Parts: C-alpha cells; structure tokens; sequence
RNA sequence: GCAGUCAAGCGUUCAUAGCGACAUUGCUUUUUGAUUCUUCGAUGUCGGCUCUUCCUAUCAUACCGAAGCAGAAUUCGGUAAGCGUUGGAUUGUUCACCCACUAAUAGGGAACGUGAGCUGGGUUUAGACCGUCGUGAGACAGGUUAGUUUUACCCUACUGAU
C-alpha cells in the first residue's frame, strides 16, 4: 500500500481552496419541516419527472431581471450575429464612418475621344455596328 | 463522499464536471441527479445544466479549473452563450481549438498544475497556461496515454489508475506535488477519470463504488473536518 | 439500446450488413473485423441484418494476434462512411469503417482509441466516450 | 406491450381527456371563435364605406 | 445556426443544405452543394478553377483587402448580453452593408 | 423467361379461380387518402409583408422563395404551415378537417417556435435565399454597368 | 490496491483482479454448455445398442463424468461432468430428456417384408 | 455517376491528400520520420521506399529512379510550392477571419518557406546518393 | 404443403379497390359529432397545396433526447385565401 | 402419430403439485403398408425460388388458474389463430445437422399447393469410363461424367378502364 509524497520540489506551494459560502452553508436534512424545497420538488408539484419543462433560463446574471428572458437574433441578411458583436462596436464603427469622409471629398465616387466630336464618335460606332452584321 | 448514479449509469466523470467554484451536468431527462448536487452545494456555488455539441457526455469534452472553463471547436455558439451567462464573471471561458475534440481524456489538472497529452500542440499549450494559470507538463501515465480518464487529481491530493507501477508513481507525484494512490472505482472499472468527481471538499462516485473504495477515496482527499 | 447502452438510440442509416470487413481502430492487437450478426436487429425474410453507427454487433478476427483470432466476441462500430443524418441539417460521413471490441456489458478491451468516433456512438456507450481522444 | 386496442390503456387515457387534454381544446375553441365574429365587423366596416 | 461557406465554393451554407466531410485528422469539411462536393473528391484546385470565390481574391479580381470585412472575423469571448450592444449591431450590419 | 417482373405462383387447383387477393397489376396513384394527425406551425396574412420573418432572423422576406414556386405562382395570399406531406401535389385541391377528437399525446399540445424559415431557390440547387444576397455575394456584373 | 470486496492489500502489476478467492466466488466458469429395439441413436445414422461406461460416452458428445440415479421408467438422462490467467474446475449437472422414434430397422418386421 | 469518377474516387480508396503532406515537408523531424520508417509486413516495399510527395510505396529501390524521372512526380512538386488551402482561404475569401488568413500567410511567407524549401533541397539530395 | 417459411403480406387489403377516384376533390366521410355547448364553429376549410420547404425548430420537448436542442424537418406550405358562403343545407334524420 | 381412462415405481413422509411403465377405449391420413378403384389413342412424373389463403393439436405476444410459487427466473393448465415465426455453413435433397440474432425461431393442409410461373441440381433414353456378375450379346433402381423444356389472340376467374 504505497503513498506518495509532494516530495519537497519547489517553494511555491497553494493551501486547498474552500470558498466561505459552503462553510456559511447549513447542512441538509432530509426529512425535515422547514428547509430549501429541491429541484426534484418543484419538478413534481406538477407534472411528473419526464413531463415536466424546466427553464433553463432565469437561473443566469444579468443586468436587468427584464431583459432575462429576451432572444438573440442570431442570422441576418449580414452572415450571423454572434460573429459581429463584439466590445466597442460603435468605437470601431466611427473609424468606419471617418473612412467614408476623407473619401467623399476626394472623388473617390465620381462619374470622351479625341479630335473626334459627337457626330463622328457616334457615327464610327454606327458604321462599325452595320459591319458586323 | 455521496453515492449518486446518473439514469443508470455508474460513470459520472463522464456526464459531469465539477471544479471549485462551479459544477456542469448534463439536461438528460428528469431533475434527479441536478438536486443531488444541490443537498451538497446549494446556492453557494452556481450549478449548470448545459450540453456540449449537443451531447450529454459534458465531463470529458471539457476541462478546466477554478478559473477557466475550456470547450472544444464543435460547442455551438447557443452552448457558448449559455455557458456565459450561467457562470459569473470570476470565471474565464475560451473556446479552443485542436486537432483532438476530448479535453476532458487529454487534460488532468488542479488549480495551479495540469499534464497533457503528449500530441497536443503548443498554442493550446501556452493557451492553457494563460488561461487556467496552471504549469503544463508533458507525461504518460504508467504508459497510458489519456491523462484524464486513469488519473483524477485535486488540490488536496491524487488518484490513478491500478495498472500503475510504484516507480511511476514518486516521479508522477513530484510533478503534481500531492499524494498519489493506485486505486480502483466502481467495483474492479480500472477508469478511475470517469468513475468519480472531485473536488476539495467533496467527491461524488457511483453507487457501485465499494465501502473499501470509499475508505480509499476519501481518506486520499481527506474530507473530513 | 440493449445491454449496458444508456437510452434510445435515434436512428441512422445502415451502412454494414453482414459479411462486411471493417479495421480495428483500439490497440488491442487485431487488424480488422468481420460482422457476422447484429445484436438489436429484426427478423424479415432474406433480410441481411445491417449494422451502422454505433452498436453492438458480433464479430470475428481476420487479420491480428492469434490469441483474439478464431473465437467470435462482441464488437462496436465507431465510424461508418454511409452517410447518415443528423438532426441539425447536414448529412455526413468518415472516410472508413471502423470498429472496436468489447464485453457484452460494454466495456472496452484496449485503452487507446485511435480516429474521430461518431457522436451518435458517444451519446450511448460511456465506455467508448472514455478512451476517445478524438469525437466527432 | 399492449395493443393500441387494450382495456387498460384506453381506460388510462380517458382520464387524461377529461383533464389537462380537454381545457386546453376549449382554450382553442374560445380563441377562434373570438375572431370569427371580428370577421363579420370588419366586412361590415367595408359596407360602411360603400354607403358613403 | 452558423451560416458557415463552401469549403471550395465559398458559398453559404444554410442549415439543410450540403455534405459534411471528416477527415482523419478530424477537420470539416462543409459543402455548399454537390457540384463542389463531386469536385472534391476528384481532388482538383480552386486556384485553378475560375468560377469559385477562392480564384477571385487570387487572380485580380474583387477586392479582397479591405477594412469593411475585418469586422466578422470569429469571437471565443461570449460577451454577458446587454441588449444596447444588440441594438447596436443590428444597426452596424446594415451600415457595413452599405459601405462593402 | 417471360419475364421477371411479376408474381410467380396466382394460385392452386383448389379453389379454381384467382382470389381477391393476389396483387395483380393495374391502376397506381391518384386514390383518395386520408392522413390524420398533422402539426399546424404557422399561420400568415397575405398584407402581412415578412411573413418568413421569424423572431430570430428579422430579415423582411415573405415565404415566397426566388421565383415562385415550382409549377406554381405566388403565395401573396393568407398560407397554412404543416408539417410532413400532406397527400397530393402541387396546384391540387385539399380539404383541412380538425382532428375529429381530443389528441391525448404530450406533442399534440406543445408550443412550437420556429426558428428560421427557408426561401432559397426551389428550382435547382438554391443558396441564397433573397435577390438582395445574391447582388451583395456576386458582386457588380457586367449587365449592371 | 484493495481487492474488491474483501479489504486486502494485492500487487500492483498486471495480476489477476480481487483477492483471488474474492474472485474465485464472483466469476462463473461454466454458463454456456427406439421403444422396440432399446436402440440408443447417434445423430448421423447409427443407433448403437446399450447407464454407464460405453453409452456414458455417447451421451457426453450431444451434450469425470457420471449419471445420477433418477428413474428407469420415466424417460430423463441426468448427467454430471466436471469442467476442469485463472485455471479452475467446476461441476455441473444436464438433463437430456429422453425421446422415442421407431427404428426403421425394426419397423421393417411390422411390414411383412423382413428378409430382403 | 459515370463508369470512371466512381471507380478511382470512392471513399475506399483515397489517397491522403496535399494538406496533410505539407506538414511532413515543413520540419526536419518529421522529414527523418518518414524516411526512416519500421518494416511492416503489409506495407508494399516491406516498410521502405516510400515517396513523401506523392505519398505512395514503392518496390525496389530501382523502383524510385523511375518515379522520380517522371511527370507523375513532377505534377505533384509543381503542386506544393505555395500556400497549401486549408478552409481559412475558403472562409478569407468570403470576408470572414483576414486576420486569421493574413497571419498565417505572413508565416508561410517568411517562415516556414524557406525552411520547407531546405527540406526538399536535401530529399532531392539524399534521395541521389542512395540511388 | 405449409410455405416453408412465413412472411408478412405484401399491401394492405383495407384500400382496396385500387381505382381513380370520382373526383380531383375527395369528399369528406365524415366529421366532428356535435358539441352543443360551444359557438358557431366552421369544421373543415379548402385550400390549394403548394410546394414544400425546410424548418428548423428548437425543440421544446421534455423526455426527448432532443430536448433544449435544434431539429430540422420538412414542412409543406398550402394556398388559403379566404372563402365565401353562398348556402345552406339542412339534413333530416330517416331510419335509412 | 396424438388423446382418454386404470395407476406400478417414483417426487425424503404422502397414489393423484410434478413425472411417468403397461392394461383398456379411441381419433387422425402429415407415415409405411393393404387394395389396384379412376387415368395406359400422355393428368408434364423430385426439391428449391415466388405468392395468397386456411386448420389449431399454441413456440412467442394478451388475460387468467395451479404448485414442492419469497423476489427474480421458470414449470403445469384454461379461453384464444387477432398478429408474428429469421440470417447462415455442408448435401440436388425434403430429412438431418451445427453457428448467430431474436419476443419466439410452433406443427400441418390446399391433386405429397404451385413447370403454356420458373429452375434442371436429382431421377429417367441414345455417348462414355470403373467394379462385381455372365463363355457371349449384355445386366447392375452400385459409383462417375455429357445430355432440345414447346403455344394463349379464345371463354371464365382476377386487377384495372368504358
């Protein structure tokens, strides 16, 4: 029956890690008249086991108790949302916006031959279309 | 130590995760084994039915500790979302991923030490370093070679697989500075991983587990006051 | 479901009928497999009983250690290539069949499990869920 | 397991049709029936406009 | 859902659509639709065939750097929900939209 | 020989006539059927544009998919979503009758949510679903400008 | 390593599992296996005449080894045998029932062709 | 479909494929892996003679001279040269990760570049002397 | 001679004869009795099939495997414009 | 072959919970005989494949009664044919025999179901070899090889259509 031992490696050492709320915690006692209900409790009140629907929602932290039980859109036309969200949107948003602006001025968005006017480049092209027929 | 049996089922390492400030089961069925956590827990620590990729084996996809929770590549972005919100923001939850889907048979660890596979690559193995804040050692138990279901450790001490040699054993524990015990769980099942959870003040196994296995387990961990 | 398999198995399409050879995916010692039954199967006339993605099927050892050669024990499919469905819109399929071997409660021979297991496998035997490194 | 024909089934179902089964059916029935008489004031609203 | 292209076609890929392929190294490879499948199989380039998204980015074709498309890269990092930030990118989709 | 796609043995010297009974050959298709027990999902108005909106995707489209449906116009009427297959074909005449008794099973009772309705192209291999996805995925074209 | 129920400390190597007697209980080894010529028959064709030493034998290849004493009049055979990582012997006990079909040898005289 | 695409590309009987193959290229270890692999009864060549590139066993030793003089093989290290296709270019081109595709692109410019392109330097070299 | 081996009957004997019907409109056989303590209610209604199309569904069943989890199916989607009375029959019962 | 009745030995005590020897009375034609009735100006004379229906003497499922029935697992019996009854190795084989699943792998009939539905492996002409017998032609239902499978458009029956 052999045991081992931490066998004094190093100088960094932890101590086990107990959090307070389990030693603040009351012990449970099974057949008892005041006590915390269960989970098993408010599963049978109504309907049986298999029956009966258990909100996995309202049981997460938020903000807001009445945002708890909104839905995420999840698809747009643009791909999906869960990969468009993010921290500072509108922060990188504005670094969008100011792009627009130093290329609007430039004429980056904007709408000819020569010696050759508007009778004799149209009639070129005229001539050239009965050719090809 | 409680005996408590998922629907019929002796192995519970592989339907539930249980770190030191939460603990994950599976959704299967009807709230019978989420309220055995709770005569134990309680409202101390948050307690979570979630699914992994839409499965109930939620113990050996993930992985983690008192800081971190990783999941695998398949954990859709519902699961992810849902994990989130559930646990409170003391806990980090990063997504990894990696060429192997199992984290739970790959990674064995406390709160300041892991091993890992052998196969595994480095940028999960510095991933695992930043997130869990552990060290990360590269080793194969007794010539085994998933970490996770022949050993079981936390931070009061360890349990392996019975196939493995007294030589192994001093060395092994020199890496995770805890005592170590050859054991078995659940009458004879050499898996010692996926048979019990376990933290430092409290440890679930089968209800096949023997009253001889029970005075192993908790004499190694030490439950009592 | 059967012995040792937890729940309801939700159905998938049948890739191996009988007489079909699959590769052993553990480290058991074998090098294939050889279906000759499948346990949970029906009864209908000139019907050749079909395995598919996880369960329990009765096989025998062409290829391998002569020890596990010429006796017939139970075995466990793993990976398929007849594309099945899952209930999430894709079908998909692995690349060979696969199958490893084990006791009539469900527990494996070997501790090493190499390739992706199926999912739907995983679901039902735990077993096969401990000594996966890949899933999915 | 039973036929679909058997006296024990059909006498554990009939209580489950003079329970949860039934109100939930007369929760429909009052809902459509709410909408059926809508129908006949906006088509009359419609016979209002034509006798201007 | 995770509207997810064309592992050939870069194509979306709605829920219902496609085959799924696993490789041994246990990759996915998710496909738009049987024409890239088949052309998988027969194991030939999408840098040499004109007509996938793969070419186009390649060739000198349609702009492929551009800070427009950075911003639905991947996020491991769930962020708590608040719903302004909801509101916020349901906004910034349609104006991203716009700009690409 | 004579061919192999038929039934072998009719019947036997006694009784002398061909029974009732021995699948013989003749009409197929176009019976009158009765298919009981179908889940009603959704129910629309024809003014009411984005009737494929669902509560998830908020893209304003109606369940129309690209270029109508096959060998059938447009549904800019009031529609009924059912689940499974509703015997017949399309552009025929159906009756929808109401259960006929009180369903007892625990999914004859359930609240369905659906989460996102298809439109893409019926007529061959559809991957976009709106006109508006496929001019922002292809880009300009040269009919265009 | 505890044996499983029994509490004794074993080796730690490749061996056997629990205690070997805890084990030697809990595994089971076995878990498998003419009215007018009294003309005992052999599955092919044969039918060998006839308790005891010869047709103890016969008995064993449909199916130590001894028979038990049940009854001559009603038509039981009780036999028992003994079976000989673990090696172990065990015993257990077969009943072959005893049917009667007629020889078609000794059919033949009830025929009035007996001589051929 | 036809008679041809079936017979040669089913699911039996593929062949590994080019993504695979560039990891063995990119290191030196693994280079000295597959080169130097155990004899096995069932590999074709008994466990030897094995083309890293077209990944395929060879007989003899004869049999690699003739492979390596051959437009079969000079397809296929016309193939590798570049940047490999995994699915982040499929996802790259669709506006989805550039920050993941330009990253690694960057890597297999300048790092792992010129480091598989030592290794094929010394197969074409170590593969000349033993022939 | 006893067949040697059963099996099950090929075709169900209940939907026979196998013919084309009198119409492209079935008729309906039959109806939900009477409850007499309800309102006015419209039994069946009348409508043109068109097409099918795919659904995903989060899959709120409790028991199921599937439960908390997404489920694609196939729906079929059918033409219903509104519909205008135009008579009224009354029926006498007879002991025919 | 199956069922009654008398009950010898047994089931440590005690005939009749359960087994069962032989006396004695029967039924069945899925047995071999007995007859040679109808067919010798051909009723196409094995098995398998395909397919429908019927009988109950019930293997499984439903509901019950009994015990040497704690539970679990079985054993015996009653009303019961609504619904099931397989995949394989060897043989031309029914028959037999083992391997494996399953709830269970029950027993029979309908011209020894069914050849203008098949198949031709077997049997059963002409070719041929071997063994025994015969002086010889030849014999052997002993062994072994090679050996043509014909028509429906007619009336009825049936499945559909006017």
């Amino acid at each position: 029956i052999h045991v081992a031992q931490p066998q004094a490696r190093d100088d960094v050492k932890r101590t086990p890690f107990i959090p307070e709320s389990v030693k603040n915690l009351k012990k449970y006692d099974p057949e008892d008249p005041n006590r915390r209900k269960l989970a098993r409790d408010i599963e049978a009140e109504n309907g049986g086991a298999g029956v009966f629907n258990v909100n996995l929602k309202d049981k997460y932290l938020l903000e807001d108790d009445e945002w708890k039980n909104d839905i995420m859109p999840e698809i747009l036309d643009g791909k999906n949302v869960y990969d468009f969200l993010d921290p500072e949107i509108a922060a990188k948003l504005q670094a969008l916006e100011e792009e627009e602006e130093k290329l609007e001025n430039e004429g980056f968005y904007n709408s000819i031959y020569d010696g050759f006017e508007a009778s004799e480049v149209d009639d070129i092209k005229e001539k050239a279309a009965w050719i090809r027929n | 130590a409680t005996r408590t049996q998922f629907e019929n089922s002796n192995e519970i390492g592989v339907f539930s995760k249980l770190t030191n400030t939460y603990c994950l089961v599976a959704v299967g069925g009807s709230e019978n084994f989420y309220s055995a956590f709770e005569a134990e827990l309680g409202d101390a620590i948050p307690i979570v039915h979630t699914t992994i990729a839409g499965t109930r084996i939620i113990g050996r996809m993930t992985a983690g500790n008192r800081r971190g929770l990783l999941v695998p590549t398949q954990t859709t972005d519902q699961e992810l979302q849902h994990l989130r919100n559930s646990l409170p923001d003391s806990v980090k939850i990063q997504r990894v991923e990696e060429r192997l889907s199992a984290l739970g048979n790959v990674i064995c660890c406390n709160d300041y030490v892991a091993l890992v596979h052998p196969d595994i690559d480095r940028e999960t193995e510095e991933l695992i370093s930043d997130v869990l804040g552990v060290e990360v050692f590269r080793q194969t138990i007794s010539g085994n070679i998933l970490v996770g279901s022949y050993c079981s450790l936390s931070n009061q001490g360890g349990l392996v697989h019975p196939q493995t040699s007294v030589q192994d054993q001093e060395e092994l524990s020199s890496l995770l500075q805890v005592p170590l015990v050859a054991g078995t769980v659940n009458r004879g099942s050499s898996v010692v991983g996926a048979g019990m959870v376990v933290n430092d003040y409290l440890a679930v196994t089968g209800l096949d587990t023997t009253a001889p296995e029970l005075s192993v387990i908790e004499s190694i961990f030490r439950l009592q006051d | 479901s059967g012995n040792g398999a937890q729940g309801t198995k939700f159905r998938i399409s049948l890739g191996l009928p009988v007489g079909a050879i699959m590769n052993c995916a553990d480290n058991s010692g074998a090098r294939n497999l050889y279906i000759i039954a499948v346990k949970g199967s029906g009864s209908r006339l000139n019907r050749l009983p079909a395995a598919s993605l996880g369960d329990m099927v009765m096989a025998t050892v062409k290829k391998g250690k002569p020890e596990l050669r010429k006796k017939v024990m139970p075995a466990i499919v793993v990976r398929q290539a007849k594309s099945w469905r899952r209930r999430d819109g894709v079908f998909l399929y692995f690349e060979d069949n696969a199958g490893v071997i084990a006791n009539p409660k469900g527990e494996m021979k070997g501790s090493a499990i190499t390739g992706p297991v199926g999912k739907e496998c995983a679901d039902l035997w735990p077993r096969v869920a401990s000594n996966s490194g890949v899933v999915v | 397991a039973k036929s679909l024909r058997a006296s024990s089934h059909l006498n554990a179902k009939s209580v489950k049709r003079r329970g949860v089964f039934q109100k939930a059916v007369d929760a429909r029935e009052q809902r459509i029936s709410d909408k059926l008489k809508e129908d006949l004031l906006k088509q009359k609203l419609e016979d209002l406009k034509k006798k201007e | 859902m995770r509207i997810y292209q064309c592992h050939f076609c870069s194509s979306p890929c709605y829920p219902g659509h496609g085959i799924m392929f696993v490789r041994n190294d246990a990759k996915e490879f998710r496909f738009c639709r049987s024409k890239c499948h088949k052309a998988f199989k027969q194991r030939r380039n999408p840098r040499k065939l004109k007509w996938t998204k793969a070419f186009r980015k390649a060739a000198g074709k349609e702009l492929a750097v551009d800070s427009t498309l950075t911003f639905a890269q991947r996020r491991n990092v769930p962020v708590r929900y608040n719903r302004e930030l909801v509101a916020t990118t349901l906004k910034a989709m349609a104006r991203i939209e716009e700009i690409r | 020989h004579r061919g192999l796609r038929k039934v072998a043995c009719i019947g036997a010297w006694h009784p002398a006539h061909v029974m009732w009974s021995v699948a013989r050959a003749g009409q197929r298709g176009y019976h009158s059927r009765t298919s009981i027990n179908h889940k009603i999902y959704r129910v629309g108005k024809g003014d009411d544009e984005a009737n494929g909106a669902t509560s998830f995707d908020r893209t304003k489209k109606t369940i129309t998919p690209m270029g109508g449906f096959v060998h059938y116009g447009e549904i800019k009427n009031d529609f009924i979503m059912v689940k499974g297959c509703i015997p017949g074909n399309r552009k025929r005449i159906v009756t929808l009758r109401k259960s006929l008794y009180t369903n007892t099973s625990r999914k004859a009772l359930e609240e369905v949510s659906l989460k996102w309705i298809d439109t893409a192209s019926k007529f061959g291999k559809g991957r976009f679903q709106t006109p508006a996805e496929k001019h922002a995925f292809m880009g300009t074209l040269k009919k265009d400008l | 390593l505890l044996c499983c129920n029994c509490g004794t400390p074993i080796d730690g190597s490749t061996g056997l599992v629990m205690c070997y007697d805890c084990i030697k209980l809990t595994v089971d080894i076995t878990q498998g296996i003419c009215r007018n010529c009294e003309r005992f028959l052999q599955p092919p064709g044969q039918w060998i005449r006839a308790l005891e030493s010869r047709e103890l034998l016969a008995i064993c290849l449909r199916r130590d080894a001894s028979f038990i004493w049940t009854e001559p009049h009603s038509r039981r055979i009780r036999i028992k045998l003994t079976v000989q990582n673990t090696i172990i012997q065990q015993t257990f006990e077969v009943e072959y029932i005893v049917i009667a079909m007629q020889c078609p040898d000794c059919a033949r005289s009830y025929t009035t062709n007996t001589w051929r | 479909m036809g008679r041809y695409s079936v017979k040669r590309y089913k699911t039996k009987r593929r062949t590994r494929d080019l993504d695979l193959i560039y990891n063995d290229l990119s290191t030196k270890e693994s280079v000295q892996k597959l080169l130097n692999q155990p004899l096995d009864e069932t590999k074709p060549g008994l466990g030897q003679h094995y083309c890293i590139h077209c990944a395929k066993y060879m007989e003899t030793a004869i049999a690699l001279k003739t492979h390596l003089k051959g437009k079969v093989h000079k397809r296929r290290v016309k193939e590798l040269r570049g940047v490999p296709y995994t699915q982040e270019v499929s996802d790259a081109a669709a506006g989805y990760n550039l920050n993941k595709f330009l990253n690694r692109v960057q890597e297999i410019t300048q790092s792992v570049g010129p480091e598989k392109e030592s290794n094929e330097a010394l197969l074409k070299e170590h593969l000349d002397s033993t022939l | 001679s006893h067949r040697k081996y059963e099996a099950p009957r090929h075709g169900h004997l209940g939907f026979l004869p196998r013919k084309r019907a009198a119409s492209i409109r079935a008729r309906v056989k039959a109806f939900p009795k009477d409850d007499r303590s309800k309102p006015v209610a419209l039994t069946s209604f009348l409508g043109y099939k068109a097409g099918m199309t795919t659904i995903v569904r989060d899959l709120d069943r409790p028991g199921s495997k599937f439960h908390k989890r997404e489920v694609v199916e196939a729906v079929t989607v059918v033409d219903t414009p509104p519909v205008v009375v135009v008579g009224v029959v009354g029926y006498v019962e007879t002991p025919r």
